[PDB]
């Protein structure tokens, strides 16, 4: 199937989300911080009317960053809530297909947290479900 | 609610509570076998550092404070504070779901700046 | 006389001296006593504001 995903990097490992589940994407000026926050999250900001909050992605999925060279945050947007994610680079509008697509994650962290994986042009393109990230986050 | 700042960050405080407002000298302030205290009124009430309770990075060095007494049940606790912004009659948001373990805060607020401002609960903080 | 006179300017440069650090005092504590009346004031407004 003819999936349309966001692509972004962080310390030059790749990414992506679907666009179904994506708000906005901004540069971080200002979060709120919240006193006595969980290690993988930055605070709070208001977007669009509402109080969104600014997590730390690679800190919930097990993964190298800096946070002096990561300082774009993609906001997401489920059903349940909107949340933005904090990292490095941003890429863009990527359409993939079935066929270069693998669904070996027996090696991974986030491997039951993860769609997949897109071998296109070279690169490892690792395919995530919001939900199942969304759920660990939540308290 | 009081609307009080320390790190030049917004914390709202239940003005129905409260019991006085007083700027503390550090020479007084001793500890018996616990927490902090300060003799007032001859009565020893259990002073603490906003900033300490939220565990959160502030000023090293000693200076006469501003501290908020609060009461709760039949008693009363002291709160300092860094300084005192100006009172409002706010709108209480929820703190949200990533912070639901935290008890320091009912509720977090937008000010009529645009400021976020987080409301303390009295009987969060022993 | 110019040595008289010019000692009578030191007469006067030591006399806004004194007058100096006497006059910042007193504006010291017009600093305090504004201060106080300022948290004086709030403590009636924050216990006024409850009092129906």
């Amino acid at each position: 199937k003819e999936f349309e995903v966001l692509s972004f990097e962080i310390d030059e490992q790749a990414l992506a989300f679907d666009v179904d589940n994506i708000e906005m994407v901004i540069e971080k000026s200002d979060i709120t911080p919240v006193p006595k926050s969980r290690h993988f999250v930055e605070g709070v900001i208001n977007l669009r009317g509402r109080i969104i909050p600014v997590v730390n992605l690679a800190k919930i999925l097990g993964i190298s960053f800096d946070e002096q060279k990561m300082k774009s945050i993609i906001v997401a947007r489920t059903k349940d809530v909107e949340v933005g994610f904090l990292v490095d680079r941003v890429l863009g509008v990527l359409r993939i297909t079935e066929n270069q697509l693998d669904l070996t994650n027996v090696s991974d962290k986030f491997g039951k947290k993860s769609k997949g994986l897109v071998k296109t042009d070279g690169r490892l393109i690792i395919y995530l479900d919001i939900d199942k990230i969304i759920e660990e986050i939540t308290v | 609610a009081l609307l009080v700042k320390v790190n030049n960050l917004v914390y709202a405080i239940p003005i129905a509570n409260i019991d006085t407002i007083l700027s503390i000298s550090k020479e007084d302030i001793q500890r018996v076998q616990d927490r902090d205290v300060i003799v007032i009124r001859g009565e020893v009430i259990p002073v603490y550092r906003l900033w300490e309770v939220l565990q959160i990075e502030h000023k090293e060095e000693l200076e006469e404070m501003e501290a908020v007494i609060v009461r709760v049940g039949n008693r009363k606790y002291g709160i300092v504070v860094d300084d005192l912004l100006g009172q409002d009659d706010i709108v209480i948001k929820s703190l949200g779901k990533v912070f639901s373990e935290v008890k320091e805060f009912s509720g977090a607020a937008i000010l009529g700046d645009g400021s976020i401002a987080l409301i303390i609960n009295v009987s969060g903080i022993v | 006389m110019i040595s008289n006179s010019a000692k009578d300017v030191e007469r006067v440069v030591e006399s806004f001296q004194k007058g100096a650090e006497e006059i910042t005092s007193f504006v010291e504590t017009i600093n305090a006593i504004a201060e106080q009346t300022n948290l004086l004031a709030l403590n009636a407004a924050i216990e006024a504001a409850r009092a129906g």
